[PDB]
């Protein structure tokens, strides 16, 4: 990955008279982004967690036939 | 949380 | 919850309003989502992987239940 959850927070852009974005509307969809970030750095763990519970789940079931 | 980041 | 709320489609697509007040300038934050859409596409398959795996882990506790 490129950037992290905190370069995205760290981030500022310059600023304009002449037709820039909505500042708010902007940092609304960067926090989405940052919480998404936080997931993406946590995520391969989730998946092999995820991955143990799913065959300790199908050992289980194959014993119960 | 960048939102509440000014004022 | 441990998938992501947005792709890298939702942030291609995401259109902001303008203002005549004091905005971002449009080329940084294109370029900045622009960075950040790549960082979406690396991890699309992970997270693809994510949703199945609870999906999947649902059901088999489901199937467990009534057992």
């Amino acid at each position: 990955l490129k950037l992290s959850a905190k370069d995205i927070y760290e981030k500022d852009f310059e600023k304009t008279m002449a037709r820039g974005y909505r500042r708010e509307e902007v940092d609304a969809f960067l926090d989405d982004i940052i919480a998404d970030y936080q997931k993406m750095a946590d995520m391969n763990n989730e998946v092999v967690k995820l991955s143990e519970e799913n065959h300790k789940l199908k050992k289980e079931l194959e014993e119960l036939r | 949380n960048r939102l509440f980041r000014k004022r």
